[PDB]
RNA sequence: CGCCUCCUAAAAGGUAACGGAGGCGCCCAAAGGUCCCCUCAGGCGGGACGGAAAUCCGCCGGAGAGCGCAAGGGUAGAAGG
RNA sequence: GGCGACACACGUGCUACAAUGCCCACUACAAAGCGAUGCCACCCGGCAACGGGGAGCUAAUCGCAAAAAGGUGGGCCCAGUUCGGAUUGGGGUCUGCAACCCGACCCCAUGAAGCCGGAAUCGCUAGUAAUCGCGGAUCAGCCAUGCCGCGGUGAAUACG
């Protein structure tokens, strides 16, 4: 869900980028 | 040796993942294993596994030293 | 008698080295191997289950010998056990079957133990005997994951003709028992 | 933590103390407030009195406590328990 | 004992089954499949013995796993507890180590509630 | 208030008191007959779960165990398993 | 140094307990705002946070900026699970003189409770509820799941 930093949804919720939510 | 109550033993082979073939007598004439005595790390001297750096927990990094001495 | 490699190795490489190290003047002074006794203290089959049959079948496959039932010698409330009820199994291995079982143990059973770092060097009886304890039964080659229903351990008694620990220790390391430092 | 492109931080007022000790009779009892200062391997062997906000706690440094900070070895709150 | 002394479940894909090993996650369960030439889409029950032995060898050679990893973690926690570190002190009492609040919450560490008389 | 065991009871037997202590009014279809085999309690050391104490191994241990139920006598060269 | 304590008790919230779902890839569609010790295009290096070059924009011109739910295709097949993401170990980035007490973020490993919640109790009558994302003030950085705003999709029911 939104509480997991290792997913697209979780990175979107935290407003950050990384391997799972690239820019 | 009583009769009718003991599983009869037959000649058998045990094959390991490392290709080792051990010859013995067993109740099953063909056995396959994943580790034997000739490839287990504790038997082949040390066979250092994924951990081999002695934990390097002392001051054995020297952590730079580019700062003033 | 079946030509077991472990018995062959004892008479070829171990006996001549033992007399070299300890200087026995008699060929019957050098330590021999007497018997192996495997005990399974189930304790869960007192009255809640007749699951002794499942363990008897598994033990017979590992050693080739049908084990015998051991009964309680008295009643104890704290264990909720009555006198005369079956609470264990035991099998005695001698001669060829003794040699065959130890060869499998040293070669295909002990290497399969989780986080094996060697055997206890302080488990020697003090008069020339050794005892080790196992927690798992699926490490033996004849046991597969399919027919395993419950986890069970055992105690293995190794009895030698050696009089002292130091002479019994020498026989076991040469035979192939790996010990911790 | 601190970035490795930067060096490990020492306040340079306690570093001068241990350095001056190392060549002038290298064992005494130093009192410091720099809880943020990182322990250095040179600091091993010294007994440093670190402020907890109320008192100086003596800390004897060893090898396995080199990368930490001094403040982690002077607890600041006294709890015991409830009751 | 199939891989690293553990039995990865059948009827599941190899990448999903690998994560059942202590020390192996989804990222490593993809790395161990992109370095042994094995399709992640296949089930564990359908694998050639060469694939199984190569995967086992590569996994047990690459990463510290299972009991060895547990020993490393426990040794690190013991090191923190012995030297009198603040994290060591909070490991002694079973309290949060990463600076969380303890007036409320902190139930994963402290366990069940222990209501008293107010 | 009948019966059994010990003491009092004075080294044969017997011996009183509202003298000193305890039990019985059953039980077992094997806990009976015979043949064959076996030998304890305890202590020390070793052994997965498993401990003061389960089951297993080694050593010492002559009867301190056991013998359905009180006590006494008897008893492993068995009356015990 | 403390306001960050911690046998406990309460209020307001956030995330869930799954298939009208979760994950992955591609592909659409807003509004209102902010930006000169600033916003940062694009290119290069690292899985990444980010770092090194370096345009344009004192901004209906350049940037933040990717909207997300959606649409298409594939994977998972009823499990404490490819549900859930707490706790902890390790390796790092950045801000700051300085992240131990006491910051945020990235990566690896760990993968807790939780199977829809007792007595009880709250909001809401239409572009409302529900659900999805976006901006701003404070501000070096941020413990914002708060607050003030903005738009997307869009119900049920009112007998009395
Ligand atoms: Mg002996
Ligand atoms: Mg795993
Ligand atoms: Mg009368
Ligand atoms: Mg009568
Ligand atoms: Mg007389
Ligand atoms: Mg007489
Ligand atoms: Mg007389
Ligand atoms: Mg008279
Ligand atoms: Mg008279
Ligand atoms: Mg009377
Ligand atoms: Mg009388
Ligand atoms: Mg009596
Ligand atoms: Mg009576
Ligand atoms: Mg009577
Ligand atoms: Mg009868
Ligand atoms: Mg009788
Ligand atoms: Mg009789
Ligand atoms: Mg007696
Ligand atoms: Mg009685
Ligand atoms: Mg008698
Ligand atoms: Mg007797
Ligand atoms: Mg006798
Ligand atoms: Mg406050
Ligand atoms: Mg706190
Ligand atoms: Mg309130
Ligand atoms: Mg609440
Ligand atoms: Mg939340
Ligand atoms: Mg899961
Ligand atoms: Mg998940
Ligand atoms: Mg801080
Ligand atoms: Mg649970
Ligand atoms: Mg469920
Ligand atoms: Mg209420
Ligand atoms: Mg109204
Ligand atoms: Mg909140
Ligand atoms: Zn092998």
């Amino acid at each position: 869900g939104k509480g997991d930093r290792r997913t697209r949804r979780g990175k979107i919720w935290r407003g950050t980028y990384g391997k799972y939510r690239p820019r | 040796m009583k009769e009718g109550i003991h599983p009869k033993l037959v000649p058998a082979r045990i094959i390991c993942g490392c290709g080792n073939v051990i010859e013995t007598y067993s109740t099953k004439p063909e056995i396959y294993v994943e580790v034997c005595s000739k490839c287990h790390p504790f038997y082949t001297g040390q066979q250092r596994f994924v951990d081999t750096e002695g934990r390097v927990e002392r001051f054995q990094r020297r952590y730079g030293d580019s700062y003033r001495k | 008698p079946l030509d077991v490699a472990l018995k062959r190795k004892y008479y070829e490489e171990v006996r001549p080295e033992l007399i070299r190290r300890f200087g026995y003047q008699n060929v019957w002074e050098v330590p021999r191997l007497e018997k192996v006794v495997i005990n399974q203290g189930l304790g869960e089959a007192k009255e809640d289950a007749r699951i002794l049959e499942k363990a008897a079948q598994e033990l017979a496959l590992i050693t080739g010998q049908k084990p015998a039932v051991t009964r309680a010698k008295k009643s104890i409330s704290n264990f909720k056990l009555r006198k005369g009820m079956p609470i264990g199994l035991r099998v005695t291995l001698r001669r060829d079957r003794m040699w065959i079982f130890l060869e499998k143990l040293l070669n295909v059973a002990l290497p399969r133990i989780r986080d094996f770092r060697g055997l206890n060097p302080n488990s020697f009886d003090g008069r020339g005997n050794y005892n080790l304890g196992l927690r798992e039964q699926l490490i033996f080659p004849e046991i597969t994951y399919d027919m395993v229903d419950a986890l069970r351990g055992m105690d293995i008694a190794v009895v030698t003709t050696a009089e002292t620990d130091e002479e019994a220790r020498a026989l076991l390391e040469l035979l192939g028992f790996p010990f911790r430092k | 933590p601190r970035s490795l492109k930067k060096g490990v931080f020492v306040d340079d007022h306690l570093l001068e103390k241990v350095l001056e000790l190392n060549a002038k009779g290298e064992k005494r009892l130093i009192k410091t407030w720099s809880r943020r200062s990182t322990i250095v391997p040179e600091m091993v062997g010294h007994t440093i009195a670190v402020y907890n906000g109320k008192q100086h706690v003596p800390v004897y440094i060893t090898e396995n406590m080199v990368g930490h900070k001094l403040g982690e070895f002077a607890p600041t709150r006294t709890y015991r328990g409830h009751g | 004992a199939r891989i690293a002394g553990v039995e990865i479940p059948r009827n599941k894909r190899v990448d999903v089954a690998l994560t059942y090993i202590y020390g192996i996650g989804k990222a490593r369960a993809k790395e161990a499949l992109e370095k042994t030439g094995i399709n992640p889409a296949t089930r564990v029950k359908d694998l050639t013995e060469a694939e199984v032995v190569r995967l086992r060898e590569y996994v047990e050679n690459t990463w510290k796993l299972e009991g060895e990893l547990r020993a490393e973690v426990a040794a690190n926690i013991k090191r923190l507890m012995d030297i009198g570190c603040y994290r060591g002190l909070r490991h002694r009492r079973g309290l949060p180590v990463r600076g969380q609040r303890t007036r409320t919450n902190a139930r994963t560490r402290k366990g069940p509630r222990k209501t008293v008389a107010g």
